[PDB]
């Protein structure tokens, strides 16, 4: 995807916390995954 | 009076053709939005094609 050229940086800002947060939560519950495997 | 009234009727039309050069800018910025995401698809689908 290539940014949209018409997107206020308020609007790309939030959805890229949002999406770095839904992000962080699968990070550690996949690693605490591959913890249980090891 | 009838003069003061039609000049106050004026200036409170004129305070709001501000506000239609305020869509005017929300309409050029969403003729913006359509072409380059249109060229953006494009350029995307001639980058699978490929």
């Amino acid at each position: 995807i290539g940014i949209n050229e018409s997107k206020l940086l308020e609007q790309l800002l939030n959805e890229w916390v949002s999406e770095i947060e839904n992000q962080t939560k699968n990070f550690y519950d996949q690693a605490k995954t591959i913890f249980v495997w090891d | 009076q009838r003069i003061m009234d039609n000049s106050q009727k004026l200036g409170k039309l004129m305070d709001v053709v501000v506000k239609l050069n305020s869509q005017q800018n929300a309409l050029n910025q969403c003729i913006d939005v359509v072409r380059d995401q249109q060229a953006l698809l494009e350029r995307s689908l001639n980058a699978l094609d490929s």
